[PDB]
């Protein structure tokens, strides 16, 4: 009914974003493990697998977040990478 | 990415 139409129209899915690490030929594998542990709360085993995905697949998804939180993860990870003088790029794509 | 130097077991 009218109430039911109002309900339908308020069920637009959240805008979510994958946060992604992109491979490069200069960033140490150990540093990527560090990144995944420090900023994404991965245990060492899971961090190591994702890091290997970055290296062998070209990129890996670190997790999926609201747009606001995703932009905050990207900013932090890149800052941490630059201050350690690595080119590691963390970016976003809409899920 | 860059793999770390392996640490030799045998001397």
């Amino acid at each position: 009914q009218l109430a039911e139409e109002k309900v339908r129209d308020a069920l637009k899915p959240p805008s979510m974003y994958k946060v992604i690490l992109v491979n490069d030929d200069y960033t140490p594998m150990e540093f990527v493990i560090d990144v995944l542990q420090k900023f994404f709360s991965y245990d060492v085993e899971r961090a190591t697998q994702l890091m290997l995905a970055v290296h062998y697949q070209g990129k890996a998804i670190c997790g999926v977040f609201t747009a606001e939180v995703a932009e905050t993860k990207v900013a932090m990870v890149n800052k941490y990478a630059r201050e350690n003088e690595h080119p590691l790029l963390c970016t976003l794509e809409k899920a | 990415l860059v793999k770390s130097k392996a640490t030799n077991l045998l001397y």
